[PDB]
């Protein structure tokens, strides 16, 4: 017989903060030995970036 | 692609100005040394070592 109108919340996430890392600096600050080791490995973390 | 960082320009070193010439000759240039069954210990601190 009688109707009412009510409002309800509904929250859905969209996205997070985009994060990017670096292969060289995360391993070490300014050491060229890290670069030599990562070159003689080859390509391991370029696909990660 | 790559990273940009500023390389260092000069070099600085800073050590404490204490100069006491740690007695390495007291433990090295000594006449008698203790045996292995009873070894002695000498503590060296608060000086400069060469
Ligand atoms: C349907 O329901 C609404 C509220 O759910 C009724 O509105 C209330 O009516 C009474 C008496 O008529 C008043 O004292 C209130 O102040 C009203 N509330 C309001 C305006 O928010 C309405 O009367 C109902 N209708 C029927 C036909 O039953
Ligand atoms: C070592 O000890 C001996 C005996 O006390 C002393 O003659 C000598 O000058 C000391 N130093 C060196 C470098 O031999």
């Amino acid at each position: 017989t009688n109707f009412t109108i009510s409002v309800t919340t509904e929250i859905l996430p969209v996205s997070m903060t985009k994060t990017s890392v670096d292969c060289t600096m995360y391993i070490c600050g300014d050491s060229t030995e890290c670069s030599n080791l990562l070159l003689q490995y080859g390509s391991f973390c370029t696909q990660l970036k | 692609t790559s990273n940009f960082r500023v390389q260092p320009t000069e070099s600085i070193v800073r050590f404490p100005n204490i100069t006491n010439l740690c007695p390495f000759d007291e433990v090295f240039n000594a006449t008698r040394f203790a045996s292995v069954y009873a070894w002695n210990r000498k503590r060296i601190s608060n000086c400069v070592a060469d």
